[PDB]
RNA sequence: AUAUUGGCGAGAGACCGAUAGCGAACAAGUACAGUGAUGGAAAGAUGAAAAGAACUUUGAAAAGAGAGUGAAAAAGUACGU
RNA sequence: UUCAAAUGAGAACUUUGAAGACUGAAGUGGGGAAAGGUUCCACGUCAACAGCAGUUGGACGUGGGUUAGUCGAUCCUAAGAGAUGGGGAAGCUCCGUUUCAAAGGCCUGAUUUUAUGCAGGCCACCAUCGAAAGGGAAUCCGGUUAAGAUUCCGGAACCUGGAUAUGGAUUCUUCACGGUAACGUAACUGAAUGUGGAGACGUCGGCGCGAGCCCUGGGAGGAGUUAUCUUUUCUUCUUAACAGCUUAUCACCCCGGAAUUGGUUUAUCCGGAGAUGGGGUCUUAUGGCUGGAAGAGGCCAGCACCUUUGCUGGCUCCGGUGCGCUUGUGACGGCCCGUGAAAAUCCACAGGAAGGAAUAGUUUUCAUGCCAGGUCGUACUGAGGUCUCCAAGGUGAACAGCCUCUAGUUGAUAGAAUAAUGUAGAUAAGGGAAGUCGG
RNA sequence: AGGGAAUCUGAACGAGAUUCCCACUGUCCCUAUCUA
């Protein structure tokens, strides 16, 4: 076993005695990805996971990134 | 007859890992662990195991009073006593001959 | 745990060198003895002299730690750091040949003030009055003081008029 | 675990009031290859170690649990 | 773990995963009024954090869990 | 003005109708395979409503025979035709 | 494999008892590194799997289970890697590891003389990662569970760090003395700076000594066999960490001066650079006695029992031995121009800065006393197919086999037949390669 | 206390090779039986 636990992607591809992941690219900065590999963009696009923050920013921009709070009509 | 095991986790035979089969107080075989022996404190100028020295594990000499880490002699606890004995002697006829160095240059120096 | 070192607890974090104390509040050493006069902090004696340094037997004076590390954030410092800035640009307009300037630096400087410093000093009143009598030898003292141009006569006239104000009081009541 | 073959530091040790119990054991032994006898054995758990006493006499141990202080816990055996 | 009350004298907690040995012996010697001897942790096989609080002479583990709730 | 196979949000079709239409109508980028980069499936429909078979009997039990529910078990979770 | 019994609806396969075998310490035994990830254990269970079966499980469902100041990681460095400074490269990023880097951490002082703005000196390499087999502070015994143990309990310990308290010392007051000497001691200050030791180190050979195993004599108990012979065969008879005294080869010191050459090893090296001899010193290897500790463990025996019901007495001793095996240690001798990792950490010496007295002088490497020690791993398995530790006996000239003790298995579909053929192994009248290309 | 003797090959050789002489055997004449 040549491969271990990423810690970026978690996906068990960070090659040990290189010490990158195969996947992620880990701890290169930018995440990898390759035009070539559409199927493999597709798996770890925006979306995927949970967006925690991402979800809501359509809400906030279709109310117009509004502050204070509602006042009881 | 009874066949004995490692203790600690290391399965190998280092040199951290030497063993003695003891007979323990419940009738039975058991491996002991043997610490790394301590060895004789040297003299730094002749290469000999100088006495009067307690001889402990490096860690082991904090514990232990002044007086088994020295004999009473000048540099005591570091050379033999005839390395200590070769240096009176020899620093002794140096410092003299630098004296008669100097009855010879004075003479010299006169003489022109 | 693993094995701690030996010169760095109990009488090392207690205690602190002089040159420990300069350097650790970055002042020269005049203004850290003029902010130890003000505060009336002193060299404090240890049990073991040697375990409050590193080992070593020295010629050594002890601070507390926690003495030094309370002096630190005090509004007197950062005066005397603004004293300094003052030095340097009246020099500037000084030392190029502006007067006007240099005056207008004189009428827009503040000056740090010792009220404060009595509060933590000395806290209650009676305790203010214990200490008065170290404090009224040197003022007497200095009323009875030729001016030099060590001491300015503003100095003698406003201690020598404290003076007349407890000579007065004493001799009222 | 310290041997003293001293009698007035075994008591010296009874009433340090650091000290909750104390112990009196008794033993069958024989001497040289003849008759046998009774050892007695005064043990306290001292501050760091358990301080022992081989008395091999009986009259002397017959003195000792006497003059032991009263308000001390003592075990046989 | 309701023998090892009896015997050892042993309150066995169900401790967080970030809490070490001197918080659980201050939080046991806070929330029960009860000295607490020594501490011993262990990780469980499920991911969370096992602790082996036994308490002083002075102190009963089957009266404590009597007081709490458990028995 | 122009581009816009992405995002946010709508409106449509002489389009496909579960071997089609996206790989994915569904615990789908899932199960799994690979050291790894990657590769990557299969799988829709009871009935209007669970009313999903109370109870009896045979058997060690799964189940079987009765009985019942339903408009229909020639709809009984192995369920449309 | 078989016989019997129990469990269950059901038994070649589950379990218990009895018989027969097998592994034979180079184990089918007991542990570990790696690896697997709950396989460990219990109860429930047979829907699917464990190529027959199953009431069984390395299966399924539900619960239980891994406890540490001393065991590891953690710390240190190795071979190497890799930031920083710089320099490339359109760039993703590569070169480079001390380089033409302003790379920083300590001391001195009445407060620094045109008045309260900081002066002078000391040192010169380079972050960091990289070992669960290298270096490293310190824990053992007995007990305990369905499953955890150097981790839990009882007992008994030790190490490290830190405050401080008392006794002792520091001598007529200011850093102790004896011994010819090797050196000895309850202590007996020691800054900058300089140095030394341990850490810390190739491999083999014979020899000495110690511990464990093996063999054995006597004795104190139990189990066996016995028609016969046998003071018979088997089994128990134990002593941990740590602590106080004590025990030594080597080596060194004094006396002594040697050929008529002596001493001496298993192995022929040693001596006027001081031999033999006479006398002493040192290290605590490793042993002995003592404490722990017999109070524990073991072997018995007797007396009570629906019962979570154990109690009460003993004995637990005294020896010997080796071309033995295992292991530890000491002094030698070879084998090399092959001269034999590093660092963390600890100690020591030289040095002579500074400090030290009359209602507690200075100094605690002396004695006693106080407190504390975090996180993570810890279950189990580990068997043409990864690494590693422990290793009983007998007969026999023998590492040949054959038989067994300790411990662990009886798992691999079964049953019924038994002709020819096939593979393999035997034996054979008479003749003795006539077979076949070719014993 | 399996042979032996020559020769070809690199005087003994080396499980070198060949030939012959002596011994031996189911290779065969000619198969037969038993066990796994
Ligand atoms: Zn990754």
């Amino acid at each position: 076993k040549s491969h271990t636990l990423c810690n970026r992607c978690g996906r068990r591809s960070f090659h040990v005695q290189k010490k990158t992941c195969s996947s992620c690219g880990y701890p290169a900065a930018k995440t990898r990805s390759y035009n070539w590999g559409a199927k493999a963009k597709r798996r770890h696009t925006t979306g995927t996971g949970r967006m925690r923050y991402l979800k809501h920013v359509s809400r906030r921009f279709k109310n117009g990134f509004q502050t204070g709070s509602a006042s009881k009509a | 007859a009874q066949r004995v095991t490692f203790r600690r986790r290391n399965p190998y035979n280092t040199r951290s890992n030497k063993i003695k089969v003891v007979k323990t107080p419940g009738g039975i075989l058991r491996a002991q662990h043997v610490k790394k022996l301590a060895t004789r404190p040297k003299c730094g100028d002749c290469g000999s195991a100088l006495q009067g020295i307690s001889t402990l594990r490096p860690r082991q000499y904090a514990t232990v009073s002044k007086t088994h880490k020295t004999v009473s002699r000048a540099y005591g606890g570091s050379r033999c006593a005839n390395c200590v004995k070769e240096r009176i002697i020899r620093a002794f006829l140096i410092e003299e001959q630098k004296i008669v160095k100097k009855v010879v240059k004075e003479q010299t120096e006169a003489a022109k | 745990m693993r094995i701690k070192k030996k010169n760095t607890r109990g009488n090392a974090r207690n205690f602190i060198t002089r040159s420990q104390a300069v350097r650790k509040l970055q002042v020269s050493l005049a203004d850290f003895r003029r902010l130890c006069i003000f505060k009336g902090i002193y060299p404090r004696e240890p049990r073991n002299k040697k375990k409050a340094n590193k080992g070593s037997t020295a010629p050594t004076t002890f601070y507390y730690a926690k003495d030094i590390q309370y002096l630190m954030h005090e509004p007197v410092l950062a005066k005397f750091r603004e004293h300094k800035t003052f030095a340097r640009k009246l020099t500037r307009a000084l030392g190029r040949g502006e007067v006007s300037s240099a005056k207008r630096l004189e009428e827009n400087r503040d000056s740090y003030t010792l009220d404060h410093i009595i509060k933590e000093r000395y806290p209650s009143f009676p305790d203010a009055i214990r200490d008065i009598d170290d404090a009224l030898n040197m003022l007497f003292l200095f009323s009875n003081l030729p001016s030099t141009n060590q001491v300015s006569s503003k100095i003698i006239n406003d201690a020598q008029k404290i003076c007349n104000q407890w000579l007065a009081y004493v001799a009222k009541e | 675990a310290r041997e003293i073959t001293d009698i007035k530091q075994f008591l010296e040790l009874t009433r340090r009031a650091d000290v909750k119990t104390a112990t009196v054991k008794i033993n069958k032994k024989l001497n040289k290859a003849g008759k046998p006898f009774r050892q007695t054995k005064f043990k306290v758990r001292g501050s760091s170690s358990l301080y022992t006493l081989v008395i091999n006499d009986a009259g002397k141990a017959k003195k000792l649990i006497q003059s032991l202080p009263p308000t001390l816990k003592v075990n046989r055996l | 773990a309701m023998k090892k009350v009896e015997d050892g004298n042993i309150l066995v907690f169900q401790v967080s995963m970030k809490a070490n040995k001197y918080q659980i012996k201050k939080a046991v010697k806070e929330l029960y009024e009860v000295d607490v001897l020594k501490v011993n942790t262990l990780v469980r096989p499920n991911g969370t954090k096992k602790a082996y609080v036994r308490l002083t002479a002075d102190y009963d583990a089957l009266d404590i869990a009597n007081r709490i709730g458990y028995i």
